RNA sequence: ACUUAAGCAGUGGAGCAUGUUAUUUAAUUCGAUAAUCCACGACUAACCUUACCAUAUUUUGAAUAUUAUAAUAAUUAUAAUUAUUAUAUUACAGGCGUUACAUUGUUGUCUUUAGUUCGUGCUGCAAAGUUUUAGAUUAAGUUCAUAAACGAACAAAACUCCAUAUAUAUAAUUUUAAUUAUAUAUAAUUUUAUAUUAUUUAUUAAUAUAAAGAAAGGAAUUAAGACAAAUCAUAAUGAUCCUUAUAAUAUGGGUAAUAGACGUGCUAUAAUAAAAUGAUAAUAAAAUUAUAUAAAAUAUAUUUAAUUAUAUUUAAUUAAUAAUAUAAAACAUUUUAAUUUUUAAUAUAUUUUUUUAUUAUAAUAUGAAUUAUAAUCUGAAAUUCGAUUAUAUGAAAAAAGAAUUGCUAGUAAUACGUAAAUUAGUAUGUUACGGUGAAUAUUCUAACUGUUUCGCACUAAUCACUCAUCACGCGUUGAAA
């Protein structure tokens, strides 16, 4: 008789496993690899993988044609999964009604990948005005991108660079905010400043990155520069934020204060004192198509470089902003809501607005023991919280909590609500002359 | 409800956890009711006896509580209480066996 | 030089078993998640185990201590103290709660272990260095040699321990296996002699040939760094959380659900191979039996008997004694679909268990999944959900391939069996034990390690350091209508 609440269902993130469109996968397996003997495709894919194992490395545009084929074979799947999950999140958190964008820009290294994901998400009847798609790495990626997009039903415009005379209302960025291991803090600023100029009022920007500590640091910096948390202290909740221009975080963040997990420099993760550091990433599972299953075979991609699955778990970090509209109403509305709305210090345990926009974010796999569920949340209080839901507190809420997963929004109260210790190893991030003088002093003291 | 089991039973002298207490209680009550269980089983399993006597004996057998059942006794490690990989020669789980054997606690046991 | 590559021997498209995952579920207890791959423990999940779910029920609970009471025994001089047991009392106990709960520790893996310190001595003003040497040799630190160095301690080696061969002792040779057992000791890290090759010239090494030998294998034994690990079930401590419940008990349910995907194993897909039979009983080892083991016999399936499976009855033995238990492959005969390569009728023969002539004459007599019926076994209980037998049923599985396993060895392989642990009961798993007993040769590639050459503005040591930029001020100086 006990079932999930409608509120809890609203808080849940898209749970189903990912799968490519059957037409897209069949086309890929038939054309993009059937002309290739597996061994050399595996060789090039191994080359690409080995240069992204390096800690806090970055993705890299496909230089050559064989690299185009290899990228579609090996890197396309997880990029598609990340964009699909991010777009489902956006659609749900703005309501499926308000998400009918007409001016679409997708920028990434793979084929038109946010475009095919958007096609899958909004169905075969979605036929918007403009479906620009800039492909960076190579010209030949565009031809196979047309091959992919043919099997979905073309009005997708495959470019090599951003058209520079138009705004957009849905922009997708995949691995685009950084290109150098060094240069890291400021290239993010430059790149986001570039794409925010072309974000139409009311539009969405969806940023997706690798899902490793470097990727999380990129999203954290991109969040910080857009928001300026330090410039609006004691401002809880989500109000659009200046950057006539305003923008608000939709997902995954339930607040606009300082990210609790951010330590500025990615290199701290590499040390032996930042090994307990935590970073904000999210996981999904995606079925392996045949061409993927047939690729990862042999001593190159199947052994341990020093049972299989039918799916891959992809890690990714992501961020979503909306730009406000332009109107005398909206402007003065933001001013008044910032002026006379003392929303109050959102204390630990608060749910904020008790809507999608302020519900806590589950950012760790909850621990589910008999009669109690422990969740690590990024709360709307700007902080990192640990909530325990027990049966004795409430049968219904415990029932809902026992099915919650990482990446959901937790929409219900809990009994025990304490400060999470995931940020413990964060705050903790001339002697030569003293040694010399002490040496001489002790040496003259022995006498 | 001072005692968790229906019949007061002395604690074992060594390591204790709830599972050791449950097993020890079942062992004590099996000892106490073994003759009754065997007599009832004999009455039930003797085809020379009338069918009503046999059915009555079987009914009384099914009516007995779980702590008289021989099949419910499980050998646990006397040192840790674990119920897997228990060597009956020492009543120890395999790890506790190795620890005690290397400490010289087990008489006669040597590294091979 | 791990790895690759080559060669040899396999396994490998199906069914089932067993795991993991996905989905499902009240629960399907728990396990991975920084982009090649990879969530994966079971010496036994019906109840128990159990950690999970449902429903009931318990509330100082398993502990220690305090304070009262109610008895019960000992002692005072009759009350009292002393103890023991119950009841209550509250500090609490309890926690398969938390690793996004941190420390040590420990454990695993990997790199290095002829090297690290100390003492003297020697060189340089000194910090430092200790010099041949980037030595020879071996598969290997293996075996040697050498130097302004020489020692010591550890480490390595020797040593030690198994095994093997031999000697002594022991056994009243019916606990018999004296072809044995198990104590002690010995042996080898083998040695000698020539010849040819090389040599740092022999008193060296290798090969060959002789000589003496039984002599041919294996294990353990220290530290130092790096990373991983909370079924860390290799702990302890601490922190934090629950305290009518995140503790505790009972009944039933689940862990056994089924779209998929994959790992491992078992049985197969027939003739260098399966089946049946083989009684003065072809030929083993290593284990087990007081929380047993089950002999022979009898009865039923069942058919003269045998075989096989149960039941009845429990002989012996708690064991060098008796039992589990007559090892099995091997070997011999017979049989075997595809196969008209056969069977049968007549003749026929100096092939007679046979020959000849003329006539007729893709799944089997492979495989054993699934299912039906009737029995049996253990257990209190076999419904979810166990094992066995009989009568039926009789599926997939034929061709070629990714893929992978192991590699001189008493190893692989074996339609060779045998035993034990964990059980009341169930092994195709694990660990042991013996029987039979092979093939092949290694062009290649190599992370990584150790020596080295060279440079060095770095020394918390390149995630280094300097240089330069941009802003903010506070100075100083110069030229000036
Ligand atoms: S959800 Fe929270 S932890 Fe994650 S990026 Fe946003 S603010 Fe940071
Ligand atoms: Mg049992
Ligand atoms: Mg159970
Ligand atoms: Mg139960
Ligand atoms: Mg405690
Ligand atoms: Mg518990
Ligand atoms: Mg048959």
């Amino acid at each position: 008789e006990l079932r999930l609440l409608s509120k809890t269902l609203q808080g849940q993130s898209y749970r189903d496993q990912l799968e490519l469109n059957p037409d897209v996968s069949k086309a890929i397996n038939n054309n993009i690899m059937a002309v290739h003997i597996p061994n050399n495709l595996r060789r090039v894919a191994t080359n690409y993988y080995k240069e992204i194992q390096e800690p806090n490395s970055l993705h890299r545009p496909c230089r050559t044609k064989m690299e185009v084929d290899a990228h579609i074979a090996s890197i396309f799947l997880q990029n598609y999964g990340s964009i699909f999950q991010s777009l489902k999140e956006l659609q749900k958190r703005v309501g499926p009604d308000n998400f009918k964008p007409q001016r679409i820009l997708d920028v990434g290294y793979g084929p038109a990948t946010g475009i095919v994901a958007l096609n899958d998400i909004l169905g075969p009847n979605y036929r918007p005005d403009l479906k620009d798609a800039v492909i960076l790495g190579n010209a030949e990626m565009q031809e196979r991108a047309k091959i992919i997009l043919s099997r979905q039903l073309i009005m997708t415009n495959l470019r090599s660079s951003i058209p520079a005379s138009k705004e957009y209302d849905l922009i997708i960025l995949t691995h685009q905010l950084l290109h150098d291991g060094n240069q890291f803090p400021i290239q993010v600023d430059e790149n986001i400043e570039h794409y925010l100029n072309i974000l139409a009022p009311g539009g969405h920007i969806v940023i997706i990155e690798r899902g490793n500590p470097m990727g999380f640091e990129i999203i954290a910096r991109a969040r910080q520069i857009t928001l300026r948390p330090e410039n609006f202290p004691d401002e809880f909740g989500k109000i659009p934020r200046p950057w006539n221009y305003f923008l608000k975080v939709i997902a995954p963040c339930p607040h606009q204060r300082k990210c609790p997990l951010q330590v500025g420099n990615p290199n701290f993760y590499t040390h032996k004192e930042g090994k307990d550091l935590k970073f904000c990433n999210f996981q999904k599972s995606i079925k392996r198509p045949k061409f993927s299953i047939e690729l990862k075979k042999g001593k190159l991609l199947a052994t341990s470089w020093d049972n299989g699955r039918d799916y891959e778990i992809l890690n990714y970090s992501y961020l979503i902003f909306e730009r406000s509209h332009k109107d005398e109403n909206t402007l003065k509305e933001i001013k008044k809501l910032r002026n006379e709305n003392v929303n109050g210090k959102y204390d630990i345990g608060s749910l904020g607005d008790d809507t999608q926009n302020s519900w806590p974010r589950i950012i760790n796999d909850p621990v589910k023991r008999k009669g109690h569920v422990m969740m690590d949340l990024c709360a709307p209080s700007g902080e990192l919280e640990k909530w325990t839901v027990s049966r004795s507190f409430s049968k219904q809420i415990y029932h809902d909590a026992r099915k919650s997963k990482k990446g959901d929004l937790w929409a219900s109260a809990a009994k025990t609500q304490i400060k999470g210790l995931g940020d413990l190893n964060v705050k903790k991030f001339q002697l030569k002359k003293e040694e010399r003088q002490k040496a001489r002093k002790a040496m003259e003291s022995y006498n | 409800g001072n005692f968790r089991f229906p019949i007061k039973t002395k604690l074992p002298p060594g390591f204790i956890n709830a599972r050791i207490l449950r097993d020890n209680f079942k062992r004590q009550q099996f000892k106490e009711n073994e003759i009754l269980v065997k007599s009832l089983k004999f009455i039930a399993r003797n085809m020379n006896l009338p069918t009503k006597l046999r059915l009555e004996a079987q009914l009384k057998l099914n009516a007995l509580p779980n702590y008289m059942r021989s099949t419910q006794i499980k050998n646990r490690c006397v040192d840790s209480g674990h119920a897997r990989f228990v060597l009956s020669d020492f009543r120890l789980c395999r790890y506790q066996f190795r620890e005690n054997a290397l400490k010289g606690n087990l008489p006669g046991v040597k590294k091979g």
